[PDB]
């Protein structure tokens, strides 16, 4: 479930932050893929109740961080 | 919609249906 390591860089608070809020800006059905990233990529996620999730960049991996990244900023779009 | 809600953590999003 990696095939790569090395290109999964660490997240620093400081994009975390710009992303938490950008993620919650986005519309509802943005949200729904969102969270999805890391229902699936969290092994712990998948509750008996999947309407509702638990994101702690504490615990969370690079990888999921920076996933929800690459898809709030393709979607919200900056350049 | 969903909802959203941070908590005491330095970067916890709690998202919910």
């Amino acid at each position: 479930e990696s095939e790569e390591e090395d290109k999964c860089k660490p997240m620093s608070y400081e994009e975390k932050r710009q992303l938490s809020l950008d993620i919650n800006k986005l519309p509802g059905e943005k949200l729904g893929r969102v969270v999805h990233i890391i229902q699936s990529r969290e092994p712990s996620l998948k509750n008996s109740n999947p309407d509702e999730i638990e994101i702690d960049f504490e615990t969370l991996k690079p990888s999921t961080l920076r996933e929800l990244e690459r898809y709030v900023t393709s979607c919200l779009r900056k350049k | 919609t969903w909802r959203v809600q941070r908590s005491q953590n330095p970067l916890k999003i709690r998202l919910t249906r």
